């Protein structure tokens, strides 16, 4: 969506 | 990097890889760096200094191998190339080892976010982890002193901080390691990161977010024994960062 910086998604 | 794991890129998604173009066709790659915003990426002034021909080098972001392809992967132009003045190399060294890319597509946008590009946080001003802490390196550096070519798949792998006392220790790097500095090894002298990961990351978690805390600068030798990687310390960087990404 936006960046959330730090998130990683898996 | 020596020792770790293969990854790919959802396990770094603010991981850039950085080449350079010449003339003949060859893409070779240079060095890593992390996305700080969308139109920023923050690598290292020594991977450019030889040649800060910015027209010449190509960003990539979503990339899990080094010369294939990725799907999802965006590839960008360097708009602005901002190496820091007081940037020095003496015999190991690298004083002020950090530099900044400005991203551009050919379609004139910057990064866009997937599961495989995200950013990576700053740390607050002078604010760091205690050492002690395990941090993660990740890069398409050398897996042994000894090659002369690069992994073609990406790697990671973990490292705890040390403090500047047990570094400055003579027989470590004495005072070539300074206060503008990290140095972060792996106990048993095992895994850590060499040539061509330069530029890269160094992840920790501050105050409940994953912090870009370091940026591979040097170390002598790879994975040598009393011979921790040195970091670029971006908790000390802050302003200089800021001057140029408002
Ligand atoms: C990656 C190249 C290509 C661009 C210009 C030189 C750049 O610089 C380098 C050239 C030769 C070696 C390195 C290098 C080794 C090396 C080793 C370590 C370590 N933890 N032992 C490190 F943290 C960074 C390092 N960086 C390095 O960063």
């Amino acid at each position: 969506l936006k960046f959330q910086c730090g998130q990683k998604t898996l | 990097i020596i020792g770790g794991e293969f990854t790919t890129i959802e396990n770094q998604p603010w991981f850039a890889a950085i080449y350079r173009r010449h003339r003949g066709g060859s893409v070779t790659y240079v060095c890593g760096g992390s996305l700080m915003s969308p139109c920023w990426v923050i690598s290292a002034t020594h991977c450019f200094i030889d040649y800060p021909k910015k027209e010449d080098y190509i960003v990539y972001l979503g990339r899990s191998r080094l010369n294939s392809n990725t799907q999802g992967e965006m590839k960008f132009e360097v708009e602005n190339l901002i190496l820091h003045k007081d940037y020095s190399a003496d015999t190991l060294a690298h004083h002020n080892d950090i530099a900044l890319l400005k991203i551009r597509s050919k379609e004139g946008r910057c990064a866009q976010p997937s599961r495989t590009i995200q950013t990576i946080c700053l740390p607050s001003m002078y604010n760091d982890p205690q050492f002690g802490t395990s941090c993660e390196i990740t890069g398409f550096g050398k897996e042994a002193s000894t090659d002369y070519l690069y992994p073609e798949q990406l790697k990671m792998t973990v490292v705890k901080l040390i403090s500047h006392r047990e570094c400055q220790q003579p027989h470590y790097y004495g005072s070539e390691v300074t206060t503008k500095m990290l140095c972060a090894a792996d106990p048993q002298w095992k895994t850590d990161s060499c040539q061509g990961d330069s530029g890269g990351p160094l992840v920790c978690s501050l105050q409940g977010r994953m912090t870009l805390t370091g940026i591979v600068s040097w170390g002598r030798g790879c994975a040598l024994k009393d011979k921790p990687g040195v970091y670029t310390r971006v908790s000390h960087f802050l302003p200089w960062i800021r001057s140029h990404t408002k």
